[PDB]
RNA sequence: UGGAAGUCGGAAUCCGCUAAGGACUGUGUAACAACUCACCUGCCGAAUGUACUAGCCCUGAAAAUGGAUGGCGCUCAAGCGU
RNA sequence: GUAGCCAAAUGGAUUAACGAGAUUCCCACUGUCCCUAUCUACUAUCUAGCGAAACCACAGCCAAGGGAACGGGCUUGGCAAAAUCAGCGGGGAAAGA
RNA sequence: GGGAUGGCUUGUGGCGGCCAAGCGUUCAUAGCGACGUCGCUUUGAUCCUUCGAUGUCGGCUCUUCCUAUCAUACCGAAGCAGAAUUCGGUAAGCGUUGGAUUGUUCACCCACUAAUAGGGAACGUGAGCUGGGUUUAGACCGUCGUGAGACAGGUUAGUUUUACCCUACUGAUGAACUCGUCGCAAUGGUAAUUCAGCUUAGUACGAGAGGAACCGCUGAUUCAGAUAAUUGGUUUUUGCGGUUGUCCGACCGGGCAGUGCCGCGAAGCUACCAUCUGCUGGAUAAUGGCUGAACGCCUCUAAGUCAGAAUCCAUGCCAG
């Protein structure tokens, strides 16, 4: 199976590629560079963009050597472009930042720094064990 | 499921109920089909099967025949020769090819032009055949190279084939001796049809009466190389 | 040659051309088919749009993951007066088409019906239906009985004519508007008596619509005017500081025909373009004499749909409205009309019914945190003038 | 993925139609049908039961 | 794997080499003195012996200024088993094996005495000498020379004396398939101004020279690691950006550029006999 | 679920496990909203000797 | 028509199991259920017959650079093609046998 | 051949009884069995079978704006032969 | 020689400063872009007054055919309804071409 | 002063020998000859053999067409258990992306994806914009020439600047029929698309590993048409407030700095940066059949006929 989640309604899309976000675990990368996302279409000159709960492919700028040198797939647990969710809440986060996991969705990490999305929280059910805030 | 799976339910479970019936209507549908092919397809699909009908006809004809036929080496050879793979083995000095096509000046030499301007100079010709250039071949430097003999089409060995023995080998060519179209082709050594050239028969078996090894005889083109990509000679024996 | 990289085409070529309405008033082209079994019911009504509001919503949609939670979605208010039934239209079927073999008006028009049948109606002698008026008196009406008995006996369509009451909205525009509404449904005779029967009276909206079913909504866009290839096709801008414009389509043509294409985007008139959208979904009808049909069950605030300090250019809605989930085709103050589906509905979201749970009634004039006045004034306490008055 | 127009969609959407929908549309146009009821209930040349006549061609003029 | 690592091994550099080799009677095959058998061509040695033995190839070992003298003499009495070899300090006012070279090029030319003239091609890795060593047998700037790799793109004739020719050559890297990148960017193939990280390749120059040769170098001493070291300089040097914090990424092709370009020594030992 | 419909369709009754002093209150619509107050703020068992 | 010929063998050469890299029961076991010989001369053979059509593919690309017309061009294309198909006609009985196997 | 009985293979391929029946044309079995074909007989009932030749018709390769026996149109012709 | 010997500290041109010279990269920065939207002034627009020029065989809808690879006028078709205004850059015109 | 090959092409090599149904010849037994066949052109290796710009291409924007179909729909065959596929057929309705690399024939890599198919309308010369082939005048280096200079070449900087005309196209009016209201529908256009999740079901199937589908439900991708309740953006609302310099004597109230600048800012316009919506009948193609002749078996076809693709034609939709 593919990196993208079912199940997930439409969100403002706040990341594209080409965006460097933090990493919120402890794996050791520091932040992360999004270079695909997972389930993007097809447009002429339309770059391809995630939202949070969104798993991108993502390269290491900052971090660990051993993690330098390859590309990870990655979840996005906070943005900073503000979106709205169902109950009408216009919301967003002070930061973009994301967390490494492998293809079937178990984190690379052991614990997550501040708070995760609602929406990352439902489609990782890996990260909303990990997660101490689910906000 | 492991090893014949398939024909072990085959014989636990058989069939299905009308599969015999459906084929045998299909086995008999076939002659319609095949008309209705004959009659309908169109383009390279319906040129490529009426070839494939035509193989099959001559192959039926042919098992028809031996079939009818069924109630009624050639050189003498050692016995250790026998039951081996052999080939079939079938005044005035003119060779195979007396006459090719004539090939001009125009046709045998591209003008290469030189010169940053808009009007350029045009000295350099370009060889558009296969060549040979001969061993220890150092090329003229840019300024002094008239004739350019590209590396891309140049050769070195031809298969050429001895017409007594039914051999074609694979020989090293040694020189061009005859270009029948003009003397400048047969110095810059132009590998075109009716080329008489000089090949290194060392593989081939060739003593004299005196029982000297002939290791350099004649052979002559007989096809193509530009078109061809290859270089096809006949021994002059 | 071929082009490199495939890309969809820019807009649609099922609205063609991108040229202003011929009418205003919006055309219901096709009725739902004519049914004999079906009880005789009718098809379409007319309303005015007066803006949008927003609604809580309790979902109940097995399968979705907002399931047994509330969902903030926008909604469309048209404020809906009753209509008069003043006319009778019989149809035959040719082998040109359908066509109008008669039609019979009812003895009293109003004034706001008459108005549309003039242009300089100040000025006017108002003469308009007063030979047709006395058809009724004479000889105890025989030339409307022949014409109802033609309809009865030729007609395989009937429609009625109805016009709104427009004095009972806030809108300036005294002239009132008139379409044919289909009866669906019994046999011809029933719809002849049907309409007779209805001639003069008049018909609210919820005798029409009923709350949870999903209709459509006919009108004409908001007109833009004349519009570059940018905006009015989507196409992609060109490059900064380009030569003789960079809101343009580099090339309308580089191939034969030696011409311009009809498919190629060009600039010219957008918006006031005639619109069919349907499948909507009624959230409610609301009553014009009650005093809290903005109230759900759960909120006990008694208020009415019209926002704090009125709705923005268009005033205070006192007649039945109809609340529709989402947006529509038109504007505020123009004339919508609401049409029945022409099939029968293939989703779970027609068999959905509606439950709110608060309708928001704040200002829309700006950011408006109050739902009643008494609500502002709880929130700010006593002001100066309140002890100076 | 099936189109719109494809016939299994469609043959799926007809039994939609007459097995769900249907009782549900019919009893709604009953409710409002009854409802537009109460508000509507709220010689033969002489007397126009003889539907006599009111008071370009398909021809050649002649 | 990042396009500037398959420089030299363009198409369009290999058929200017097959052309300069096709059109040359001696072929000057330049090596670097600090890691010859690194910059050794046996794709080319193999191709020559194999299709052309008519044509000569000869060895230069060059920069043999940035070596130790007794490992340059070493070195060339290991070619000299396979080829002839001289040693040359490419440079138009302080040349070094001018004579000896333009002697050897004078015996080729009176053994191809029946010829109008002979070529002699240059080849090698990018950035080894070879324009340089043209320009220092000449006398004369003739082609043109920088530290940048890749510079010479197309080949080029000048005239030495009436009967030599030199054709200058771009610089080719045949592929194999135990080369590294980090081994590419060592030898000197790539320009560090177009690779991404660069920080992963100074445990490898950390390796190559000696860490006193280093702290004499940067002024420097007290690292544990290369990070520390780029920090620090960094540091000294003033490299930071905005805050105060170091430019090791600027720091790092800095050492790399000295570290190709012979401002800090290091050479490979040539194995004994 | 099966016997009503199945996944997707069948409509589940959370109040039907609802334990209340009434059953009769089980299906009532629970204010929440009055003149711009929350209700449920407001709900306090000892509101009548408070009052 | 080279890569199309290159993607089929390189397909063929890579999704058969390599006998070296077995363990000793799997490979002794396709040791005698098919001759081990056999198995790696004809998977030898589909390897040869691709690189051989790689070969072709080169030298008939490099004549048609300094071909000269439609004609010329033409026979160079059908020559090329008439040798990539007589070499996938001598694999007449490898292909059988790994058809099998497989 | 582990097994191989006409039917996994290699090579031979004869005789008897015959009206006729291959050391077997296919299906089948682990091998057998079993079914089927070549061939023969009974019923029936008068003309057929094969291969070519000559006409007319279909296929016998086609791209890219919408179009051409001149156009409508034509089928015991308004097509083809005299 | 993990850095030697010889030379009046150095063994250099791998030459500092200077530059509207040419080139690559990093940080910062941003509407260059995703992907466009909005506002202002002057035009364009309409009115009063004033008022040219370039260019111009005749003219102006297409399709197929028109051997000389070219039709706008010919043939055979499709068709085809006054008079207009704002724009556009396919074609004809239009480059001191 | 004179100029600026074509009912061509496509999928299967060449040379030489042999066989060969047949054509011929049978006063000469020669000569052509399809189908074939035979000789030349690494035990899954090696990676230490990249072999010549005289011919020049691109990118952007945007429309349409072809099918020689990559994906999506349906179908036929395959040890096709399932899952995933392979080969082939009808099919152009609908899609066919985002990037790195110029020490270079810019073509190869990377990922996302259902998939990242190929072409024409230019290149059988040729005024939309802009990089290379490409080249006026300045300059340098390399080669040749005694030299003016030319070039095997390499580098750098460098003037064409419409539209108001006709037609086409996109929109907008309009004479004639008294004015107006409500209608009809000839004709032209036409629209949706793909994926995922839940259930089926850890079921069928399977030794195990694994592992579907129809019906039902919910979202999302791409496209299309609208809209502004909300959230962002935009501010000459010069609406209010702050603030620099100067001027009106100070305060108040103001002017000027072409909107002095800054903060908020309704309204209006706007954004997959926001929200809503996108609909059903008939006839078919490939194929699968029923009845049944040709042809005493047989046969989906000949007469008759059933079903069947995202196809065709219409409805819904736009114009009138
Ligand atoms: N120390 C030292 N440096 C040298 C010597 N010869 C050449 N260099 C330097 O090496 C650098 C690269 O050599 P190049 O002159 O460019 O010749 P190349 O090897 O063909 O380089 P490319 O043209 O890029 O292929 C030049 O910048 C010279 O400064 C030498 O003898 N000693
Ligand atoms: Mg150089
Ligand atoms: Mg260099």
């Amino acid at each position: 199976k593919r990196g993208a989640p079912g199940g997930k309604l439409k969100m403002t899309l706040g990341l594209p590629v080409g965006a460097i976000m933090n990493c919120a675990d402890n794996s050791g990368a520091r932040n992360l560079y999004i270079i695909a996302v997972k389930g993007a279409g097809a447009r002429l000159n339309r770059l391809p963009a995630g939202g949070v709960g969104d798993m991108v492919m993502a390269t290491v700028k900052k971090g660990k050597p051993e993690l330098r040198k390859k590309v990870h797939p990655a979840v996005i647990v906070r943005q900073a472009k503000p979106w709205k969710r169902f109950d009408g809440v216009f919301l967003y986060f002070e930061d973009n930042a994301g967390v490494i996991v492998n293809p079937k969705g178990e984190m690379k990490g052991s614990a997550i720094t501040g708070p995760v999305g609602k929406e990352a929280a439902e489609l990782w059910p890996r990260i909303a064990s990990n997660a101490g805030v689910v906000m | 499921p492991q090893n014949e799976y398939i024909e072990r339910h085959r014989k636990l479970h058989g069939r299905r109920l009308d599969a015999e019936e459906r084929a045998r209507k299909k086995a008999a549908r076939e002659g319609h089909k095949n008309s209705e092919n004959a009659q309908n397809l169109r383009g390279l699909r319906a040129k490529l099967y009426a070839k494939q009908r035509h193989a099959q006809k001559i192959q039926m004809r042919k098992a028809i025949k031996q079939h009818e036929e069924r109630n009624v080496p050639s050189d003498p050879i050692p016995s250790y020769l026998l039951d081996r793979a052999n080939p079939t083995t079938a005044a005035r000095f003119s060779v195979p090819i007396p006459k090719v096509r004539g090939i001009s000046e125009e046709e045998m030499f591209k003008v290469v032009k030189t010169g940053k301007k808009t009007h350029k100079k045009g000295w350099k010709r370009i060889v558009t055949k296969p060549t040979f250039v001969g061993p220890d071949f150092t090329r003229r430097p840019v300024k002094y190279e008239r004739f350019i003999r590209p590396m891309g089409l140049r050769y070195k060995k031809a298969n050429v084939t001895h017409p007594t023995l039914n051999v074609t080998v694979q020989l090293p060519i040694l020189s061009v001796k005859k270009n029948p179209s003009n003397p400048l082709y047969t110095q810059l050594g132009v590998l075109t049809k009716g080329t008489i050239i000089e090949v290194n028969v060392s593989d081939l078996g060739i003593v004299t009466a005196s029982g000297k090894i002939a290791w350099g005889r004649y052979a002559q083109i007989t096809n193509n190389p530009e078109n061809d990509g290859c270089v096809n000679a006949v021994l002059l024996v | 040659s071929h082009r490199k990289y495939e890309a969809p085409r820019h807009g649609s070529l099922a609205f063609l051309p991108r040229k202003r309405a011929a009418r205003h008033r919006g055309r219901v082209k096709s009725f739902p088919k004519d049914d004999p079994k079906k009880p005789v019911h009718l098809t379409a009504a007319m309303g005015y749009k007066a803006g949008m509001t927003t609604i809580v919503r309790d979902l109940d949609r097995p399968g979705a993951k907002a399931h047994k939670k509330e969902v903030v979605e926008a909604v469309t208010i048209i404020d809906c007066p009753p209509m008069v039934v003043v006319g009778l239209v019989g149809y035959i079927e040719t082998p040109r088409g359908l066509r109008s073999l008669t039609t019979v008006w009812a003895e009293h028009l109003s004034d706001e019906v008459k108005r549309r049948f003039y242009k300089n109606w100040y000025k006017s002698k108002k003469k308009a239906f007063t030979k047709y008026a006395k058809k009724y008196a004479e000889n105890n009406g025989a030339s409307i009985t022949r014409e109802l008995e033609r309809i009865k006996k030729y007609c395989t369509v009937v429609r009625v004519l109805a016009h709104t009451q427009i004095r009972k909205t806030p809108l300036k525009q005294k002239k009132a508007h008139l379409m044919e509404i289909q009866i669906n449904g019994g046999s011809v005779a029933d719809k002849v008596e049907f309409g007779r029967s209805l001639f003069e009276k008049p018909v609210t909206i919820d005798t029409i619509f009923e709350k949870d079913e999903m209709i459509d909504v006919i009108a004409v866009t908001k007109g833009h005017g004349f519009v570059g290839v940018t905006a009015r096709w989507g196409t992609k801008k060109l490059p900064r500081k380009t030569h003789k414009g960079l809101r343009k389509v580099a090339c309308i043509g580089a191939w034969h025909p030696s011409h311009v294409q009809w498919t190629v985007a060009r600039a010219g008139q957008m918006g006031y373009h005639h619109r069919t959208s349907v499948n909507h979904k009624i959230y409610r009808i609301g009553k014009g004499d009650d005093e809290a049909n903005a109230s759900t069950e759960t909120d006990l605030t008694k208020k009415k749909i019209t926002p704090m300090g009125g709705f923005v250019r268009y005033g205070e809605v006192n007649n039945d409205y109809v609340m529709i989930k989402g947006s529509v085709p038109g504007v505020k103050k123009r004339i919508m009309t609401l049409r029945k589906s022409l099939f029968t509905h293939t989703s779970r979201k027609a068999l959905e019914k509606v439950e709110l749970k608060w309708i928001d009634t704040s200002s829309e004039f700006g950011h408006g945190a109050f739902q009643t006045a008494a609500e502002k004034k709880q929130f700010m306490g006593t002001l100066k003038k309140d002890l100076q008055t | 993925a099936k189109s719109a127009r494809a016939s299994r969609i469609k043959e799926n959407h007809q039994r939609f139609k007459k097995n769900i929908a249907g009782p549900v549309e019919a009893a709604r146009l009953e409710r409002l049908s009854a409802k537009l009821m109460a508000i509507a209930q709220a010689s033969g040349v002489k007397s126009g039961k003889s539907i006599g006549r009111k008071d370009s061609s398909i021809v050649f003029p002649m | 794997k990042e396009a500037i690592f398959n420089k030299g091994t363009s198409k369009r550099i290999w058929n200017e080499l097959y052309k300069v080799i096709d059109s040359s009677d001696v072929i000057l095959h330049v090596l670097d003195a600090r890691d010859p058998l690194g910059t050794r061509c046996r794709h080319v040695e193999k191709y020559l012996a194999a299709e052309a033995p008519h044509k000569h190839l000869v060895f230069v070992l060059n920069k043999i200024d940035l070596v130790p003298s007794s490992q340059a003499a070493a070195w060339i009495r290991i070619l000299q088993k396979d080829h002839p070899t001289c040693a040359m300090r490419a440079s138009i006012t302080n040349p070094f094996g001018r004579g000896s070279l333009i002697d050897l090029l004078r015996q080729f030319s009176v053994l191809h005495k029946d010829r109008k003239q002979i070529s002699v091609g240059l080849i090698g890795y990018p950035n080894v000498g070879k324009s340089s060593i043209i320009n220092a047998l000449r006398g004369k700037a003739v082609a043109k020379v920088a530290p940048i790799p890749g510079e010479t793109k197309v080949w080029q004739y000048v005239t030495l004396m009436k009967r030599i020719y030199l054709i200058d050559c771009p610089g080719i890297v045949p592929p194999n398939q135990h080369d590294t990148p980090e081994d590419l960017l060592l030898r000197g193939v790539v320009r560090v101004e177009n690779v991404e990280h660069p920080e992963q390749y100074i445990p490898a120059v950390l390796r190559k020279v000696k860490q006193h040769h280093m702290e004499r170098t940067y002024e420097l001493r007290g690292w544990k690691d290369h990070i520390e070291f780029l920090e620090m300089l960094a540091r000294k040097s003033g490299r930071l950006l905005k805050g105060g914090e170091p430019d090791v990424d600027g720091v790092a092709k800095q050492v790399l550029n000295d570290f190709m370009r012979g401002k800090i020594p290091w050479f490979t030992p040539a194995p004994e006999p | 679920e099966e016997a009503n419909g199945g996944a997707g369709v069948f409509n589940v009754d959370l109040r039907k496990d609802w334990i209340l002093e009434n059953p009769e209150w089980k299906y009532d619509k629970i204010p929440e909203i009055f003149d711009g107050k929350n209700v449920y703020d407001y709900i306090d068992p000892d509101i009548d000797a408070k009052l | 028509t080279q890569e199309t010929c290159s993607e089929k063998f390189g397909a063929i050469i890579s999704s058969f199991p390599v006998l070296s890299d077995q363990h000793p029961f799997h490979r002794d076991l396709m040791n005698i259920l098919y001759d081990a010989d056999h198995f790696k001369v004809a998977l030898g053979q589909i390897s040869t017959a691709k690189n051989l059509i790689e070969t072709i593919s080169r030298d008939y690309v490099r004549l048609l650079k300094y071909a000269q017309s439609l004609y010329q061009c033409k026979q160079l294309k059908r020559a090329a093609l008439g040798r990539m198909a007589t070499l996938i006609k001598r694999l007449k009985d490898p292909l059988i046998y790994l058809d099998q196997v497989r």
